[PDB]
DNA sequence: TTGCGAAGGTTGTAGTAGTCCAGGAAAAA
DNA sequence: ACCTGGACTACTACAACCTTCGCTTTTTGG
């Protein structure tokens, strides 16, 4: 909260489209809180499109408590220079932006431990994420109010208290599309308890595309707000994802604010 | 037309007000205004008021149109000491009375909150099974079981709960502290007979949340 | 004797509140809002009004509620926004009245209404008349107001002429209940469509259930709930039950507050609703002037006076 | 619970709110007050006196459940505003939660027959002169009051009254021997307490103690008998035994019942204590408590009802 | 009818007044109330103002009777404060400077 | 910025300082121990009346020239007028082209007294009721008298003024010209030839010039122009308000009041424009 | 982890008027 | 021995915040 980078305006003129997309976000910020949101960013390369992308989520959450999202890149792994890239970008200290370095596991290295440990029948004690991983963060960790559960300092906790997060969407995508274990308590926690904002998404080959669907579906379905952001994204993709967002968030108004009101989300571009 | 204006600035800035608009209307009161006037005299009013007001200016005027009819022209200055109506509050404070943290609106937290339990209280019940039993005791080679602890409490909630039976029925038959026996175990439908019986989740087997609770 | 001293049909106010909280503060009802760092009371004057439409997030207290039954002000709480209070399967409550009891009404208006209310014929004589002062009071508020002329509410006379005396000449000869609600739902459409072609709006469709996303909708649907306070409190002032419907109560529980609101529904809020759409007006806006128009049409009276007429009209028959 | 046919329960010092779809109290003893044994279901009627408040999603949830809710004062009277009981009958027939009631269509069954309403003015002043004896003579914890009730002027008085009362032909003789009967209990009262020469001042304007009790305790009555009709479901204005004009009749017919049985003896007993107003107030509403008298409201209006229904 | 009434009250007359007044109609301003009424609630309000007035209780009613024109109705307290068409004095001062 | 005619305040005040406060121009009355300021809207007035017991100071004349406003002293009465503004120069050009030969001066003479007669039968015939038949003979006995020589027509506009106050004391049923009749019809006298100065103001005509009181007294046109109005509404409303029993404050509100509702100034300046502008014609 | 509104006491601020001293003005078309 | 503005100086009315504490109301034409 009362970050002033996000506020701060910009004099070169080459980024004032910046500031007016700021406005355009306070213009339409109280309906979004309450109707959804399914925003677009078709800003040309070289626009410094991740400044832009940060003041816009920032000025739709209430300015009195703050602010909190998610950046998801479409690499199958994410250096740490990228991070700390975005840091730079973005202007946030190292108490503010958790990374997840790396890339996801393999499926099959689990299975063997597992039989091993099926031994014992303890299976639901298999660790959240896996062993590679590490957050790279080293901000407050005392008062989690999920501290209890999630363990005192394992990666759960530490992704789950970083106000703002960047990783790859491989990372993500076990809130959907997980078959075996507990793989997908800490993700899906986050998608409820924060929002989302999706870069590169055309990156994705052909055939995985139902899988970012999904993922879209379920992360309209529980409450966050999306935000795709590339510049080639053809009429079709666009048309798909926004009618799984709204067939997600259809569902959750029955389960949330006041009942009866309309399903008239709040596109932007 | 005759309008009537009122004041609610502050300070330094009340002096003002006083000093521009005690040039065209008679004082009704401490902070009160009214007079018939023109329209030009109106607009030029409110320019001279536009031109030196500062951050504590608010005034508001209202046009009484007609019969039993008044509306609210214009506010000069701060917009935060009157309403969409122009009237103002009468008092002020601190000290929150809504206190609207106490009551949320997660309609369904009460379902969710009973299926998980009852869900809870059933889910590692298959544990009892004489195999699962050797397996823990047993240090030797690992054989792995022929049906998974799941689906064996599965079967045994099947069976409890009794086939074809409305919710109401096994619901009360549970919550009736006294009933004990186990009586109802002849109907537990092993899936290691010749026959393979048909599948708990079916039309005929299980009423909606016997179901709702088997799938968790 | 000393609060209710101002009759129901000449006071002012009607309220419709949300995100506040109603309480007694000083000897005073006052609703309380939030401004973030600071609250502020608003007071309310019981004295000049006639009901309080309650929305979401809101609550009140058991001195407040002491304090408008004395004064004689109905209370209901209502779904924010123009939607019910709670819908579900064929199921619906638009609101919750809150009538008071610690006061003492007239005995003969009910008297005379009870009279007849358990005959099948009668019933049926008196929703006629209902229908024939509706169709009345559209041809006067369309054909003679010209407020709404010059706010750009054009209609060609010939067309509304033809679809009145059509209604007329089918209404007065439907032999039961069901030809009566059919024809009444023929009539809505034809206005429906009249309204929609005097103010170039275009193509228009009606929903239901407050189902729509255009602004004509909406405004129709908020517009309604003003409708229901009105008929609420014009039933309550003559001590008849809100039980005892005559036409719409096969299809809501505690009818005689829709059919008694039918009078008015068509008169002032059809059109208020098509030319605040057409400027793009938002709901304060449009409620402000519905409720103005309402006060300057002295709607209570007319419905009292509809009440008692066909009460009258019952007895003497007989 | 006030009464047990009733089925209708009073709320005080509470907030009722609603945390998951839950309704939901919070006052002091925290977990452990027994508001959490009430059943939310078309069977109860809720009634909220002092230091209370309701939320508008409480009452969405308790609409959506089937269940009144009812504004009354200190200790469960006078009634200030509540909701209303809809009608059953073939037709009109809504698909909602809430029970409608059938006795207003009996009720009005005979109303409109003169001779039907003079039996029920004649069972109403038979159930009133029924209860005195019972209040005046059998109550031991009266006896042990102080006030001293002779019982054979008494049986001499509720005799003569009965005897008036069976030849009454038309409804002015009613209303005389009502007004001798009341005189005269008026004046043993008076006789048995001591107070001296007493008399029921016009407009309330009597300045004496007893003036001023017997006006409070009228008015505390009248709020229950307001409760009962509400609770059935009758409407105010159609009186059985007073003019067909005068506004609120039937509250007072049924206010009468337990007046001159209760109030009476009270009045004169804080008198001569020289009391204040709140215990005094206290002492009404526990004699009130006591003595059930709303079930015996209830069942009388009924039973008037059923015995209308049966000669038919 | 719709009336302007304004309130001079001091010290204790101002809570009683404030809370008389506020009954009948919404305050456009510290001292200020302003709606329409009928003839008999204004009655009222007269009579209910006089029954518990102070010493130092002023209050005056104002009616716009029609295009361009208004009437002063009555005051109840102290007629001091007010001059004879209603108005208020800007300022006082306890120095002599007539002379 | 407020033309003259909307402005709706005239002032008559008694035992009052005026003078400058704070930037503002009050006048102030003696109360006992205290002394009470009370304001002037001078962009909202047209003239001020200075009576008896009152002075002003020199920094309020600059504010009240200033803003246009007129100011003029009582007890015949003395007028000052800003001379800080400029105005229109052609309506003065006609009236002195007209008013410098004497034949043409003496034509139009009884042109205003026909004006005021109309407006007064415009005038009888819904206030006053809150004989049709004599007044229209009195009004064309007027007329025909009206339409030789200047003293006739003085005496032609006597005799019908005689006729006025003798057919509004029959329809009051009370006249003579110690009465408060009398009194209340110089007050009124005083409001018109104020209201009266202000309209020739406006048009920007000399004062001193004057049409058929030049000899009587100073000023005569302001007196001149004062009479339209006086015949016209002065008498029955001075004669109403003294049959009520009234005081002098209740009557003058009056009086301004009707003036105000009759939109007096503005049939002042247009007859005035209109009679200059037919004695141009007849040149 | 716990109602609701009133009365009394305490604390802080804006607002009003008295005192004394110093300068004395308005800028077209 | 003139007449306003400004700076400076008391010095009261207002308003809100903090603690207890009782819980009614005339109740009359019904």
């Amino acid at each position: 909260a009362r970050h002033k980078g996000f506020t701060r305006r910009v004099e070169q003129p080459r980024f004032r489209w910046q500031d007016k997309a700021y406005d355009c976000a306070m213009a339409c910020r109280e309906q979004a809180m309450e109707h959804g949101f399914f925003g677009l960013n078709l800003a040309s390369t070289g626009c410094g499109k991740t400044l832009a992308n940060g003041r816009i989520l920032y000025a739709l959450a209430d300015p009195q408590r703050g602010a909190r999202f998610s950046i998801a890149l479409g690499l199958r792994s994410l250096t740490l220079q990228t991070g700390q890239a975005y840091r730079e970008r973005l202007g946030l200290g190292d108490d503010d932006l958790a990374i997840l370095v790396g890339g996801s596991a393999a499926r099959e290295l689990f299975e063997k431990q597992q039989e091993r440990l099926e031994r014992s029948g303890s299976e639901s004690a298999q660790e959240l994420l896996a062993e590679n991983s590490h957050v790279h963060f080293a901000g407050t960790l005392e008062d989690g109010p999920l501290r209890e559960w999630l363990g005192r300092n394992s990666a759960g906790n530490r992704l789950l208290q970083a106000p703002i997060l960047a990783c790859t969407i491989d990372h993500l995508m076990p809130a959907s599309e997980s078959l075996r274990g507990g793989h997908q308590i800490a993700p899906l926690l986050r998608l409820m308890t924060s929002d989302l904002v999706l870069d590169e998404v055309d990156d994705f080959d052909i055939d995985d595309l139902p899988a970012l669907s999904r993922l879209v579906h379920w992360a309209g379905l529980f409450g966050s707000r999306v935000l795709l952001s590339s510049a080639t994204l053809p009429p079709a993709l666009v048309q798909g994802l926004f009618e799984a967002y709204r067939s997600g968030r259809e569902i959750f108004q029955r389960h949330r604010g006041a009942p009866g009101r309309a399903t008239e989300i709040r596109c932007a571009w | 037309m005759n309008i009537l204006l009122v004041s609610q600035c502050e300070k330094r800035a009340l002096s003002e007000t006083r000093r521009i608009l005690d040039q065209f209307a008679e004082r009704r009161g401490e902070r009160t205004w009214q007079t018939p006037i023109t329209q030009a005299g109106l607009d030029t009013l409110r320019r001279l008021l536009k031109k030196s007001a500062r951050r504590n200016t608010a005034v508001a005027c209202h046009w009484i149109r007609g019969r039993d009819h008044s509306e609210l022209l214009w506010i000069v200055g701060d917009a935060s000491r009157f309403n969409a109506q122009g009237a103002v509050p009468t008092n002020r404070t601190c000290r929150d009375i809504l206190r609207k943290e106490d009551e949320n609106d997660w309609h369904s937290a009460e379902d969710i909150r009973l299926l998980t339990v009852m869900a809870a209280l059933f889910h590692d019940i298959g544990k009892a099974s004489q195999a699962f039993q050797a397996k823990l005791r047993n240090r030797g080679k690992p054989m792995a079981d022929a049906y998974r602890h799941e689906w064996v409490s599965l079967r045994l909630f099947e069976a409890f709960v009794g086939p074809g039976s409305s919710d109401e029925d096994w619901l009360r038959r549970l919550a009736d502290k006294r009933e004990t026996g186990d009586a109802w175990l002849s109907q537990l439908a092993r899936d290691d007979r010749q026959s393979a019986p048909p599948g708990p989740f079916q039309k005929s087997r299980l009423p909606p949340l016997a179901q709702a609770v088997g799938w968790l | 004797s000393e609060l209710k001293t101002i009759l129901h049909s000449k006071r002012a106010n009607l309220y419709y509140l949300q995100h506040c909280r109603v309480l007694v503060n000083g000897g005073r009802v006052e609703y309380v809002t939030d401004e973030g760092r600071h609250s502020h009371y608003w007071n309310i004057p019981i004295a000049n009004t006639t009901s309080l439409l309650l929305g979401t997030g809101t609550s009140i207290t058991q001195a407040a509620m002491r304090e408008l039954a004395r004064a004689g002000v109905l209370v209901g709480f209502c779904g924010g926004g123009g939607t019910p209070l709670f819908s579900a399967n064929e199921v619906d409550v638009e609101v919750s009245w809150l009538t008071p009891q610690s006061e003492y009404r007239p005995t003969e208006y009910l008297q005379r209404w009870v009279g007849f209310w358990f005959d099948e014929e009668k019933r049926l004589v008196a929703a006629r008349h209902f229908q024939r002062a509706r169709l009345e009071r559209i041809r006067h508020s369309w054909l003679e107001d010209r407020v709404l002329r010059d706010a750009g509410f054009a209609v060609d006379a010939t067309a509304l002429a033809v679809a009145v005396e059509d209604s007329a000449r089918a209404l007065e000869q439907a032999p039961n209940h069901e030809h009566l609600l059919t024809e009444e739902a023929r009539l809505s459409k034809r206005l429906f469509k009249l309204a929609a072609q005097a103010t170039r709006y275009g193509e228009f469709v009606r929903a239901k259930r407050g189902s729509g996303g255009d602004p004509a909708n909406r405004f129709l649907d908020h517009g309604n709930y003003l409708a229901y306070g009105l008929a609420a409190t014009a039933t309550w002032v003559l001590g008849i039950p809100h039980g005892l419907a005559v036409l719409h109560g096969k299809t809501r529980r505690g009818g005689l507050v829709f059919d008694v609101a039918d009078l008015i529904k068509d008169s002032l809020i059809l059109p208020q609703a098509f030319l605040s759409a057409m400027r793009g007006d938002e709901e304060q806006d449009f409620r402000q002037a519905c409720l103005d128009n309402l006060s300057r049409a002295q709607a209570l009276d007319f419905m009292i006076d509809t009440l008692k007429d066909v009460a009258q009209r019952s007895t003497v028959s007989a």
